[PDB]
């Protein structure tokens, strides 16, 4: 429901805010695919990084403010549409909050 | 015989199965899937708040089934408040939106 | 530290051809670190140990510290016109309830048909 | 259908009917803002023949065409000892009352999907 | 499908199942070249509790979900010194298995039905 | 499903009928469902009704402690058989929750 | 994913750049008809140049920066779309870059 509309800059970092819920331990980012109706998980808690953001994105969690932080290195225009972060083992039944991405270049 | 694997009384989808016998062999026994879903055409949007426009879009997501809601449930009472002004006197009260199911 | 994830599948369909057995597997991956046994019990009575053979845990193709094994067992063909579901287990330490019973049918699996009969009409706000 | 025909006002009614002993206070609001007790007429408690021993009363509005074209929303609100909540209440708009057209949009997916 | 709409990764099992002498060398490939081995994994034989003189095998191969469905073959292979060609292979995709038919049986007669 | 009781009337002139009694619902019927369109047109009600050819010979009697309600009919004639029904709720039709029949060997 | 979209003008010749993956034997560069959704292959390694561009491209593989070079001689309005360039047997589920091309005249 909420979105962040994050924005940042080519190159550099930028950070994702996504909420961390209870009793949901698989917490994903998944990217909104929006072509046949199919989402395809960017990183998971199960441990799988989509070879595209291989060794350029990260998931750290801490029940501090029920906040996981997701943090993506590095830009391209690839790197500019929905980031739709959930939970449960279903991937495309959670999506609990919606983001969007662009490009300042 | 047909097992349930659904049986939603908010979206009445009565999801099942059943595999039938074929012609005396044990082979190419087809099996079957039933679902039935009654969509209401006079609920509202908001089904506790009859204010909410009509419901249009009824979305399925069958995954899911095995909140909005659609449908009311003959096993629970639905209630609201209204300003009655009797006497000059504005006053919030609660209103059975679906009788004979509060008794 | 993950939980074990566990799978289960049926036996192929074009192994129900030959007419002598029937095959069904029961997939364990993760449980880092690496602590599972499966016993194959049918009806809460468990099997001879004879008849299902887990092998060992052996690491992920990316193996940071997950890991994975199988375990398979063997039926008879002409008992699947009952199915009786031969149910599958696994047991790990980083489990909540230490036990996920895993079972499948011949009526589980890919259906094919769908027979779908929705209705329309304006006295469903009930749903009786 | 031939009252609106003539694009003059329009006249909404609430029938109560067959309650024990006559005691039914009745009210109306527009959109959740009730509206002045002179803008419409209140019957009183008259015998029933077909059920000995039971009551009914009628109560009507009349608003303008435009209004009920704007899919404005009115309610009629009972009050009665019977009643469980000792108040019910039932609502039309434009749209409710006997429509013309049917629009539905059906949507379902992933009908194979996990299903247990 | 419990995994596929997870959508984390599709696994292939080809099940080399009955060969004797214990000596069999399964293979992945795809697009007309053989898959890099170090993408799939495979086990050793083993007895069986039936029959005199059998053995079984196993593989497993990890791919997207995604690319699965949008795609691919992914044949396997087996290497056995007694087949009539010492190589026999089988496949599959997503259509492997029987047509299915709709039968959609839509009411819109309120008094029908219920 | 429900169940499905069966009751004859060996020759006519008198007849008695049981459905369940269900809890927390305030009307009781037994329709005929004797219609060509099958739309229940409600015999013998509560919430005070009657049929225009049913009146005098059949009456209603609930019984909260065994769960069950009663009724009874006098006599018996052409036009009272085939099959009943009983159920609960505001909607005859949707609302049943017996399927019973009626015969008589006269 | 990438585009290109490298430009040029009216006869003469340009160069087209798309990248040479491995494990990929077929490599082709398809024009992205966008009729009926269905993609029309120019040029291929199995040897195909379509009948409106025979004698006129070729194309040049080698894996020194894991490029394949190919070159369009001549230049017509018609050459003036996008090309889509990948490998596998299926042209439609291919096209790994896309690029576009216009004339300066
Ligand atoms: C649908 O209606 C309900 C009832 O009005 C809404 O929830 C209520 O919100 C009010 C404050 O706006 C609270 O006083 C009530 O306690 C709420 N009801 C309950 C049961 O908690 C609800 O938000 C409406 N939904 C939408 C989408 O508007
Ligand atoms: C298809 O659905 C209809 C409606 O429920 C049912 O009457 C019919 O028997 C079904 N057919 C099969 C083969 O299950
Ligand atoms: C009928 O439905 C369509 C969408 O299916 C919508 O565009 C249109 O506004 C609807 N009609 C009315 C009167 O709202
Ligand atoms: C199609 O539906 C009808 C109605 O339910 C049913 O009688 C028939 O058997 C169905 N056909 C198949 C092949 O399921």
């Amino acid at each position: 429901l909420p979105e962040v509309k994050v924005e940042g800059e080519l190159g550099g970092s930028v950070t994702i805010k996504c909420p961390l819920p209870e009793m949901h331990v698989r917490i994903y980012l998944c990217r909104e695919m929006a072509g046949s109706g199919t989402c395809g998980t960017v990183v998971s808690t199960t441990n799988f990084i989509k070879a595209e953001y291989k060794g350029r994105v990260t998931l750290k969690q801490y029940p501090r403010k029920n906040l996981f932080l997701v943090e993506v290195t590095q830009l391209t225009e690839s790197d500019s549409g929905v980031y739709a972060c959930g939970a449960g083992m279903n991937t495309d039944r959670g999506k609990t909050q919606k983001v969007t991405l662009n490009v300042h270049s | 015989e047909r097992i349930v694997l659904v049986d939603n009384k908010c979206k009445c989808a009565r999801i099942t199965s059943r595999i039938i016998r074929s012609s005396e062999d044990p082979n190419e026994d087809i099996v079957e899937r039933n679902i039935r879903i009654i969509v209401p055409l006079n609920n509202r949007e908001n089904i506790s708040d009859p204010t909410s426009p009509l419901r249009t879009r009824f979305v399925y997501h069958l995954s899911d089934l095995c909140e909005t809601c659609y449908t009311y449930d003959r096993n629970k009472c639905y209630t609201a408040v209204v300003p009655l002004v009797y006497g000059g006197e504005t006053k919030m009260v609660e209103t059975a939106l679906t009788p004979d199911a509060c008794y | 530290l993950h939980r074990p994830d566990v799978y289960l599948l049926p036996p192929a369909r074009e192994q129900l051809n030959l007419r002598e057995s029937a095959t069904i597997t029961c997939l364990v991956t993760g449980f880092s670190p690496a602590d599972v046994f499966v016993q194959w019990m049918q009806r809460g009575q468990p099997l001879s140990p004879e008849k299902y053979v887990t092998s060992a845990p052996m690491p992920e193709p990316q193996a940071p510290g997950r890991y994975f094994a199988h375990s398979i067992l063997t039926v008879s063909e002409e008992e699947w016109n009952t199915g009786e579901t031969y149910t599958c287990v696994v047991a790990h330490e980083a489990l909540p309830n230490r036990v996920t019973e895993r079972t499948v049918d011949k009526s589980t699996g890919k259906p094919t048909l769908y027979n779908v009969s929705l209705v329309m009409s304006d006295t469903a706000g009930t749903c009786y």
